[PDB]
Order: C-alpha cells, then structure tokens, then sequence
RNA sequence: CCCAUACCCGGCCGUCGCUGGCAGUCGGCAGAGCGAGAAAGAGAGGGACGCUACGCCGCGACGAGUAGGAGGGCCGCUGCGGUGAGCCUUGAAGCCUAGGGCGCGGGCCCGGGUGGAGCCGCCGCAGGUGCAGAUCUUGGUGGUAGUAGCAAAU
RNA sequence: GCCGGGCGUGGAAUGCGAGUGCCUAGUGGGCCACUUUUGGUAAGCAGAACUGGCGCUGCGGGAUGAACCGAACGCCGGGU
C-alpha cells in the first residue's frame, strides 16, 4: 500500500560496518571519528595483517545506487509547504523527509499536503 | 605488477580557462562547438588559445601586424589574434585593416576606424569565417616581459648575460668583485 | 583569506609541512645576509656577483636636480603636438614646418632611435645627440638650441 | 663521531630518472672560438657577397633555361587477384554489377 | 639564510620599531577637523577671500 | 686524460692543432666541450667511412637498376637464420665420440 | 595435491588518457542516416528520456607510500554582506540514546528523551577555525585504599 | 662562406609521442646482500666499486625475524 518509486535496484554495499579510529576502544578521549593514523611506526598505516582497516575510495558505492535509502528513494530535507512543490515532478525517484525543528501544527500539514502530490514522506507519523 | 612509471601520466595542461569571465566563458562554448565538429584546425588552436593565462596572451602592437600584414601573400586575408591589439604611437600611416582580437585599446580603435579599417569579435568572425578560412592568426612578443631577462643561466657565469635582481641601480650595486677583472675576477 | 592558506591543509600531519628530520629550528643559517664571505659563499657568488666590494669616485652631496636630462626618441617625438598639426604640414604647400617646443612637453635631450616621416620640423629642444641631428637635418628641419 | 666520508651507491640510479639527455643536436652550431685571422676573412666574405648580385641572378636563370632543353628533347594467383578487383570500393562498382544481374 | 635567485634585501627593522607605529585612523576624522576650521575660518572674514593674500 | 679514447668532429683548424667537439659525461649529464689538440694525438676515424662506402652503393644501386625497372634492397638486414640445406655424408660415416676418463695430471 | 593482496576472467569505485562524443530536441515550413577497411557530395541546374555544457555520455589503461608537493571537499567551527514571504513557547540551542538511515571518509539527516529561547540552509566575505600526546596549562576524578598511619617523654 | 638547381626505397633490428621554460619543498646521520675489494687474527668491525634491496612496503614462504626466496597492494566473486 506504499507509494513504491520507480525502480527497485538490488542495492548492494561493499562494506556495512562503520570504520572506527585506531585505539578508540581503549581510551575514552579518542573519539569513534575517523582520523587516519600518521605515526611513523603505526601498524594501521601501514597496512598490517588482521589490524583495524583504512577506508580508500575502493569501497566506493555504486554511483547507480549511491544515497540510497533502502526503501529505494532518495532523501530530501523539506522545511515548509512551499519546499514541497519542487518534488511533485519527482514522486517516483526522491522522498521528501520533514526537518527536526518543524513544529506539530506545521507538520500535519505537511503530511497530508503529502498525501495530495503522492510524495513519500520517511517521518510522517511524528510528534503528531 | 606493472613495470611503468606513473610519474608524467597526468598532461599539464589547461583544459577550462582558470578565469570567471562569462564573456570569455561565453566565447568558449562557442567554440568548443567549433573545436570539434569542424575538420578545421584553426579552431583548435584559437579553443587553445581562449584557456591561457593573460602571460601567455600578450598583446599585439599595431605595428606589428602591419609589419605582418604588408607580406607579399596576404593583405585580403582578415587579422585574427587572442590577445589585445594596442595602439603603436611610433607608426604615421594606417591600412585598412580587418581586425578580430578579443580586446581592442581605446586609442588603437579610433587610429583602426579612421582608416576605413574593421574591427570584429570572436562571435562575429565565426559567423563570417566559421572554420577560419582567409585569416592570419597571430601573436604578440610571447618573451617580451621583464621578467624573461632574469631567466637562463645564472649571472655570475661565463657568458651568461643575464640580469640580476638588484633593489637599485648605481655604481655601487653588483659593480664589484664578481664583475671587475682588478676586483678578483670576472665572468 | 584564511581559509585558502596551506596551514589549512597541513592541520594533523605532525610536522606541518616542515619535515622530521630537518625540524624547523629558528635560524639554520644565521640571521640577514649572513656569511657573505663564508658558508653562504656560493649563493653570492652565483646570484649577485659583484656584491662584495668598493669602485668609482664618492661623490659627496649629490643633488639630483643639477644631473637631471630626461631624453626623447625621435620615434615619438611627432606625439608631443597633436594630430591637426601633423597633417596641416603635410597639406601645406609654402613649406612652413612645424615647431616642435620638447622642453615645453618635459624633455630635454633628444635621441635619434628610428625613422621620421619626411616633412619639415625646428625643434626647440636643449640638447641634440649627433644622429639625432642627422635624421633631423636629413629630412630638411632645422636643430634649434634654447636654454 | 666519524661518519662515511663518500660513495657513490645512488647516483647512476639517480642520474637515470629524468634521462642522460645528449646534448641537444642543432644545424648552424655556433662559431665561437674558432681562429680570429680566419673568421676576420669569412666576415669580409660575407660583407662582399651583394656584389656578385647582378652575376648571380643572370647566372642561374641561364641556368634554369639550360634545364627546360634537356627535358624538353625528351618530353599469389589470378583468381585472388581477380576478388581482389571486385573487393575494390573506389574501382570495382563495374565489376560487381554483373553479379547483381545473378539473381535477376 | 637565502633561497635561489633573489634578491639581497635589508630591511630596517633590527631596531624597536613596533613601539613607533603611526597608524592613520585620524584620517578621515582628520579631513572632518580641517574642513570644518577652514569653513569656519571663512565666515569670520566673510567678505574678504578664503585663500587669504 | 679523459679524452683519451673518445671521439668528435672539428670545428677549427690552426697551424698545429685542431679544436674538436667531444662529448663528456659528467654525472649524469653529457657536455659538448670544446678541447684544441695537436694534430700528433689524432687519427681520421674510420667509424664513419663505412658508412660512406655505403652510401656509394646505395647511390648506385638506385640509380643503376631503375632502368632496368627492378627494386634491389638497400637497407642492411640483420644476420638471418640460416635456410634449409642438405648434408651429404656420402660414404664415410660420422665419428663416434667419448668423453675421455680421468687421468691426474701433476 | 595445497594457497599470495601475484596472473587470467567478471563486477564495482576512483584517477589518468582518448586534449573522446553530444547544441541534431533540425516534426503535416515534418520525412527519423552519417560503424563507413580504402584523399572527398544522402548538394543544386500524432512522436519516451535528455543538455545544473562548471552538464551528460562512451571507451581503454592504471591504483603501494614516510619526508614533501598539489588538487577536491554538498567536511566541520565562529562572525559579516546577501538570500531562503526559512524554522521556532503546538518548544530553538545544548545534552543523552540498545532507535531508523546515508556518505569510501571528514561527517550528516531523521525517531525518542531532556531542556526552556533563540537557530539554520544556500551564494559570497573574514579568521584567535578542527587535538591524544608537548615531564603541555587550568579544573576535576580514580587505582593504590578503608591501606600506610593516628608508637618520644612510666 | 654564399646562392641556384637536381635526387626520398626515410637507407640496421626493437620499442616508445616528444621538446622546453619557470617556481620549488624535503634531503644532505643511512643501512644490508651476491660479486670485486683495502686495513684487521677476526668481528653483527672499519672503508670502497657495481647492481638490487631496506629505509618509504604491506603480502605468500623461511616456526620466530627491517634486508633472505617469491611477489609489490583500489573493493570483491570464480579459476590458476
């Protein structure tokens, strides 16, 4: 009973899990945030066996499916009712996704403004 | 494994010119159409020409292309140059000219008009010429600039007739030792 | 702008663009132009030659003014008047030549650097060199002194 | 605290990245050094060489003439090499115009 | 310490200088000062001449 | 000292020497260097007037024969493999060989 | 017979190259081609998509990296000129999160909780702009540890 | 040394687009191995030549390992 897009692609990720900081484990002020490691004898930086891994643009995605949901759209921040009009000539590609400090007076607006151009919304059922 | 070197796979050159002109940038989209659906490869080299720095450009004196345009195989033709054409004060008699360059000097428009001459835009020489035939593209003095009389080997070299940079010149700026056979010795 | 510099770029790379080796100590070689004659012998040499050293007379209170003499090219020598008198010579049938008044446009001597259009000119300048003359004097004007 | 004191252990590797270029071969090299008293005459001979001008043009244009005389008293099988023929875009169409009557 | 070709610079600043900066952000109030003296200076003499003698 | 082996051309003549036009690689680099030598310490190389020879046939060998409408080769080919041939053996057969056994020699 | 990040095959990312291709979306003022081994002429007497040209598209080849260099950041921080008929007591910033996601990554956007009053996007401009280290500075808190200890002078 | 005119089967094989100019950081403690080699009884010693390595570099193998043998690295599936 969805709004479904316009094609569904079999999305397909070279890596799921996040790249973490190297020791970001063992100390509390290094932050998960990727940093890459500089030091002259680091085993991270120089690509040791069973060690944490580097991110290179190998693990690239896909530019067909790249900023993906896996609903088979595509993510764009919508303030207003007047931002929504810009994608009622895109209903089968990009969703249209409601900004945080929206307030709830505003966003059963939204919503059902929505409902009318057929756009998906990803967060319809909010603070309501 | 590949036994290559990677060093100079990447060509230096420009590809878009590096200035924000949207005339300028108007003019090459029109002929990088030109460029490439015309055999004629004078477009290439004025498409060429279009990307370079102003350094690379310089400018035409008027004199210059009337010493270029009194060849014996020529005076029909039309002056095509991408540079800019400045007014020569030490010239007295001007032929009619027909000029295209992609800036043209307040005086050296007055001193080309009343001589009867023409002077075109690079929109306006497509449109009468598109793949450039009947036209003498030419260029100002490339290695006229200052700043080529410091380049070379160094001063201070066996025939090296190079200049130095000095703050002011005088007869005690680089007048000594390095250049005075009774100062120790000279180059 | 700031935020266009190269410490942008080098924010966390340790030696911040100074390497490790050679760290980047206060002065290497010694503060200004230091050792001329000693371990900076070859920069001197091979880039300011004849830096170290003394010649000619010292002239003691030099006042610019009295040496004062800037010249003029016969080249554009037709640019100090305007163009209604260069062509109301050429139309000019009795032979009046134009005056051409240099020390009135700022110049003092006259040289003689390339070709002149043939017509009559009496230039009032203050000094001539000996081509200058010639040029002059082969087109059929007159080398007229003033002070 | 000695230290090495010289080897040459990089340097033909280091020589041989940007190339050993030779030097830079050019027609007309230039004439410094050689012997003045030679080169004194070869710049008088250079400054006399207008005066043979009007034997010169009157030399080779009976010689041009000279030239116009001596012309004018004179002015792996055949079956591959036959599909070779009509296989032949700018020299063949006649050819191949007898098959097109095959199938009429 | 020099680099390659350049040139032999002597700046003068080995002395104190940073303690002698005259900076020039008097100038446009400067302008304002003189302008409205010399306005001023005219209407005492109304009738004679702004230049003077 | 350096010079004692390598080859150049000349550039000036005097009354008892030459000037040559010698190459000298110095680190990486070759420099055309002018050197004047006497004429005792020099020879006319012969490096060259093979190829002079050459050039003679090769200006022959194309002026001769185009009458005659044929196409003769003038580039110098490599040494090829040699072609098929026969070997007669006729009567004789070939030797039988063994490699000798060890005798001490000192 | 076993297996390397080597080689072959296939996918995807990126860089480099072809200084590759595309203004031809030329429609009842129409007639749908320029893959063609061969220097040159389809010459005149009612119809999807596209092309932010700083865009889009197709081929190949390639990819280690300290010191160092450069490029791109729709990475992030603070302020300014513009702009979003922007958001906000029907709940801003900040903070927490076993929630849902995107990006190779810097990071980011939503859900929920808390909070109580201001904040952000985009185009430009500006810098006291990004921390793990400096026996760093200041503040705070642990382990040691309920331990040593609370024994000179009846 | 000048002109002028005439001759291309591009005159060995192989491979590859070249030339050229600016501005310029870091570096200027090196170390190891086959072969050659000086001093030393010798040394994981000191000093050189040539080439390749290590440094700047992971990977498979030598149990272990800066340098040995193999082979140099975008992210993956199959084969070898």
């Amino acid at each position: 009973a969805a709004l479904r897009p316009l094609v569904k692609p079999k999305i397909v990720k070279k890596r799921t899990k996040k790249f973490i900081r190297h020791q970001s484990d063992r100390y509390v002020k290094i932050k998960r945030n990727w940093r890459k490691p500089r030091g002259i004898d680091n085993r991270v930086r120089r690509r040791f066996k069973g060690q944490i891994l580097m991110p290179n643009i190998g693990y690239g995605s896909n530019k067909k499916t790249k900023h993906m949901l896996p609903s088979g759209f595509r993510k764009f921040l919508v303030h207003n009712v007047k931002e929504l009009e810009v994608l009622l000539m895109c209903n089968k590609s990009y969703c249209a996704e409601i900004a945080h400090n929206v307030s709830s007076k505003n966003r059963k607006a939204i919503v059902e403004r929505a409902a009318q151009l057929a756009i998906r919304v990803t967060n319809p059922n909010a603070r309501l | 494994g590949v036994d290559i070197r990677h060093n100079k796979d990447r060509k230096v050159r420009r590809k878009e010119p590096k200035s924000q002109d949207i005339y300028l940038r108007l003019l090459v989209k029109l002929y990088r159409f030109l460029a490439r659906r015309t055999n004629s490869t004078f477009n290439q080299v004025v498409l060429k020409r279009l990307f370079m720095s102003r350094t690379n450009r310089p400018p035409l004196s008027l004199s210059r292309m009337i010493r270029k345009m009194k060849l014996p195989g020529r005076e029909n033709k039309t002056a095509v140059v991408v540079g800019t054409v400045t007014d020569d004060v030490r010239v007295q008699e001007v032929p009619k000219l027909k000029v295209c360059a992609l800036r043209v000097t307040s005086r050296a428009r007055s001193r080309i008009l009343k001589a009867g001459g023409k002077i075109l835009t690079f929109d306006q020489l497509a449109l009468d010429s598109p793949k450039g035939r009947g036209t003498v593209l030419l260029s100002g003095p490339r290695k006229g600039r200052e700043v080529y009389r410091h380049f070379g080997k160094a001063p201070g070299t066996p025939h090296s007739h190079t200049k130095p940079y000095v703050r002011s010149k005088g007869r005690k700026f680089e007048r000594a030792r390095g250049r005075r056979a009774s100062r120790g010795y000279k180059n | 702008p700031s935020r266009l510099r190269k410490t942008r770029k080098l924010r966390g790379h340790v030696s911040h663009g100074h390497g490790r080796i050679g760290k980047h100590r206060k002065h290497p070689g010694g503060r200004g132009n230091a050792g001329g004659m000693h371990h900076h012998r070859i920069n001197f040499d091979k880039y300011h030659p004849g830096y170290f050293g003394k010649v000619g007379m010292r002239h003691y209170h030099l006042k610019r003014n009295q040496s004062f003499c800037p010249t003029v090219n016969l080249d554009k020598l037709w640019t100090l008047v305007s163009e209604q008198t260069r062509v109301n010579a050429a139309k000019n049938k009795t032979g009046a030549a134009p005056i051409i008044d240099v020390v009135r446009s700022g110049y003092y001597k006259v040289l003689g650097k390339g070709k002149l259009p043939k017509q009559p000119v009496i230039v009032k300048a203050k000094f001539f060199s000996r081509r200058a003359e010639e040029k002059i004097k082969g087109v059929g004007g007159a080398c007229v002194l003033v002070a | 605290a000695k230290s090495k004191n010289h080897t040459t252990h990089n340097q033909s590797r280091k020589w041989h990245r940007n190339g050993i270029k030779k030097p830079r071969s050019q027609r007309y090299e230039s004439l410094k050094g050689v012997d003045p008293k030679f080169l004194r005459n070869m710049r008088f001979a250079k400054k006399h060489n207008k005066k043979g001008l009007k034997k010169m043009q009157a030399n080779n244009a009976k010689a041009m003439a000279a030239r116009a005389e001596a012309i004018k008293a004179l002015v792996v099988s055949r079956k591959l090499h036959r599909l070779a023929y009509i296989a032949h875009p700018k020299l063949g169409r006649r050819a191949r115009a007898r098959i097109a009557r095959g199938l009429r | 310490a020099p680099s390659r070709n350049g040139m032999i610079l002597k700046p003068h600043f080995h002395k104190d200088w940073q303690r002698r900066v005259a900076t020039w952000f008097n100038q446009p109030a400067r302008k304002i000062r003189r302008r409205k003296a010399r306005q001023a200076r005219a209407r005492r003499i109304a009738p004679r001449p702004a230049a003077g003698p | 000292k350096c010079y004692h082996g390598k080859t150049g051309r000349v550039y000036n003549v005097t009354q008892h020497a030459v000037g040559i036009v010698v190459n000298k690689q110095v680190k990486g680099k070759i420099l055309a260097k002018r050197i004047n030598v006497r004429i005792e310490h020099i020879k006319h190389s012969k490096s060259r007037d093979s190829f002079l020879k050459r050039v003679k046939e090769n200006d022959q060998k194309k002026k001769e024969a185009k009458e005659k409408g044929t196409w003769v080769q003038l580039k110098r080919q490599p040494a090829p493999p040699r072609e098929a041939h026969f070997v007669r053996t006729n009567g004789k057969e070939p030797e039988l060989l063994e490699p000798i056994p060890y005798e001490f020699m000192a």
